[PDB]
């Protein structure tokens, strides 16, 4: 992701 | 010009005041154009 | 000097009778710590309540003790009142009557449950038990009008009349603050920004509270959004990276008015006050219409007060005349209305004295206090 | 019937195209009782002159 | 004929419309060598796609182009549909639609991009992005239930009562057969196994799909493997070393029931198959309880249907009846589902023409498509 995880 | 065959009747509330009164009564030209377009449009 | 605690489920607000603000306002959680501690000698507590919670919330699993207005877990609840007494006040209620605030509709069981907690574990003098939503006109001055309540627990619509509780014309709804922060996080993830856990949660409500608002219309607001980008937003987190938010600022407080967005089939609160109104009687339908208060934290999104106004005409006869009330105290009218009340001299008559409720038991409080 | 009348008055009535820009004013009081609104004004000029006596 | 897509985090299936099984299968990796080439007899390409990475994974970088169902790479993601078309399928997409898959509470830029790159590198004729749980439930010919999904990036619920989904409560964690991966090699350490590598990443995956087992009663086995024997298996590695396994056996799949065991604040895949249902109609909710559907490679576990009927029993009200369905070609149920839904006559009318992108651009994807 972006804010958040890796993602 | 009336059409060939019987459509669809379409039925409106006759005014109970004058029609002197109302804007209908009164023969504006543009009134007639109306008319003349509609019969050959 | 008494005391006016007001419990509620996102903040419990405390001070004393006379004052014009709370002394002390912090958010009504109970974490503990789910990681096992290494380091000794720290003297590290067992729970967390308060701000002390809300500093620490990376390591600790955030329950909120009071769920849809009903207090799940006893025992957390007397947690809060304790550390609200003793840490935030610093004031020993054996010497101060307290003041509660109940909601409306509420079970009996709750009603003599609060009594008998106060009156034991605390002891004190005395005790009196108001409304909230009734307490929110009052604070505002006048006594006759409908009280638009909404908060993190569940949003009431109480038109009160006489400064007394009409029992049926209440209308409950679920649409609340918790539910728009579920919401919002469920709309942010379009954007790629994932918040889950629960001390997320609290990042999310404080975008919430400041970058979120009503739109006047919602369609064209829509089209406005996607065409440019002068609507957008910058939020930053706790660590440092910076998120934009487009159209999100308008789509989860219109939720309240369009509740189909979550799924839920009531109407929204522009629907319920009108519904509400209706319920009562024809003579003083015309008294209510021109004294709508809104109150609690929910309602206070810039253009709230104009979108509800436009909405609830529409609907409304064009002879009826709106004036939607919007005091800018209105987050802490719940608790400057126990102040009013607990001041007056006239309030000392319906104190349940600790000497009146040991002979007649917990069940004093359903007859004295109402 | 009605949607014909779209499509003969764009055809071949290019000023009857579109007067629902032309006239605005009338939507606008389509959202105001005149017997409230008259009933209303009718009220103030009863209290002021029972106020001069 | 339309060609059949599904990307997944850890594998892709392609195949034909009409067809009852997919077929290529290949794991989505994209591998670069470290090392510096030294002989010029072989070609020595840049990069290996698909199986062929997997052979010669020893002297590669193996990354994964897709992480928790969103395409962090689209560089790689190119790779791998031009390898899937022109040496998989052996087909020429420009004569052919294609039908892809997204998980459901993805970010809009991801399905964006694969319009996107359908339209303007393959030249499809026509695209479509379907949910996969949704087409999950096709497989098992039903149109009313809760898919339970679980791959390799994401565990999503999805109630599906008619033939479209319930969007307010689908519920998605980030935690899958990726997550259990990376939590065998942390406690294989604990009996001297040290894998750190990508490439030793790869064999982890093959213990964790032959020995990992659910435990009907997680409490109880842990006393029966304190005993010693009865429980240890035996596993040959590549290099020809035998490793033996004892209570790790059923503690990496016992993190889908219990995430606290990886940090991770959200509830177990037990808990959040109820908390779904919950956010249904009380008139739906007995519907979905006996047409419970798993779907997914990490739903492969021996024992775990077993294991999750009596979690779900526990919370749910005892009145209503719980049946879980484990269809034994669940692991190629995404597809299935989906060559279904591509055969059918009226989905001709549900394609995205090459017309229609033109003049709308990426962003018809989200109108039309769900
Ligand atoms: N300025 C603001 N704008 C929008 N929402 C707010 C604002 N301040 C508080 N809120 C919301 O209102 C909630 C506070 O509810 P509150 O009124 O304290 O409940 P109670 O009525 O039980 O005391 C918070 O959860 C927050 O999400
Ligand atoms: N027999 C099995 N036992 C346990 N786990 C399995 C088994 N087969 C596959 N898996 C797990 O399922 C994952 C892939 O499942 P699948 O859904 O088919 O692919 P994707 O998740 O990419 O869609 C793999 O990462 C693997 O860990
Ligand atoms: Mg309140
Ligand atoms: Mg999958």
């Amino acid at each position: 992701w972006x804010a958040x995880c890796p993602a | 010009r009336r059409p060939t065959r019987r459509l669809k009747q379409m039925h409106w509330e006759k005014l109970n005041s004058g029609l002197e009164f109302t804007f209908w009564t009164g023969p504006s030209d543009e009134a007639n154009k109306i008319l003349e377009t509609l019969h050959t449009s | 000097a008494a005391l006016v605690v007001d419990n509620g489920s996102g903040m419990c607000k405390a001070g004393f009778a006379g004052d014009d603000a709370p002394r002390a306002v912090f958010p009504s959680i109970v974490g503990r710590p789910r990681h096992q501690g290494v380091m000794v000698g720290m003297g590290q507590k067992d729970s967390y309540v308060g701000d002390e919670a809300q500093s620490k919330r990376g390591i600790l699993t955030l329950k909120y003790p009071i769920e849809h207005g009903i207090v799940t877990n006893w025992d957390d609840m007397e947690k809060i009142w304790h550390h609200t007494f003793y840490n935030e006040l610093r004031v020993a209620p054996e010497e101060h009557p307290v003041l509660l605030t109940e909601a409306p509709l509420n079970p009996k069981a709750n009603r003599e449950k609060m009594t008998q907690i106060m009156f034991e574990t605390f002891n004190t003098p005395a005790m009196y038990v108001a409304i909230q939503a009734v307490l929110s006109l009052y604070a505002s001055g006048r006594t006759t009008g409908i009280v638009m309540d909404s908060g993190d627990g569940v949003t009431h619509t109480v038109p009160i009349y006489e400064g007394y509780a009409l029992p049926h014309a209440i209308l409950r709804l679920d649409l609340a603050g918790r539910d728009l922060t579920d919401y919002l996080m469920k709309i942010l993830t379009e954007r790629g920004y994932s918040f889950t856990t629960t001390a997320e949660r609290e990042i999310v409500r404080d975008i919430k509270e400041k970058l979120c608002y009503v739109a006047l219309d919602f369609e064209q607001e829509m089209a406005t959004a996607a065409s440019s980008s002068s609507l957008e937003k910058s939020y930053e987190l706790p660590d440092g990276q910076v998120i934009t938010i487009g159209n999100e600022r308008f789509r989860c407080p219109e939720a309240l008015f369009q509740p189909s967005f979550l799924g839920m089939e009531s109407a929204g609160i522009h629907e319920t006050t009108f519904n509400s109104i209706m319920k009562c009687d024809v003579d003083i339908r015309k008294d209510l219409y021109a004294n709508t208060v809104l109150s609690g934290g929910t309602t206070m999104y810039p253009g709230i007060a104009d979108r509800m106004q436009k909405e609830i005409t529409a609907l409304a006869p064009s002879t009826m005349k709106i004036k939607i009330i919007a005091p800018p105290e209105r987050k802490y009218s719940v608790w400057i209305g126990g102040s009013i009340l607990a001041s007056l001299s006239t309030f000392q008559q319906m104190w349940i004295s600790k000497q009146e409720y040991d002979e007649s038991g917990p069940s004093i409080v359903h007859r004295k206090c109402f | 019937l009605l949607h014909i009348l779209d499509i003969t008055i764009r055809k071949h009535f290019p000023q009857f195209d579109n007067f629902s820009p032309e006239l605005s004013t009338v939507t606008e009081a389509a959202k105001l009782n005149i017997e409230a609104i008259e009933q209303e004004c009718s009220e103030l000029i009863r209290g002021c002159q029972n106020l001069q006596i």
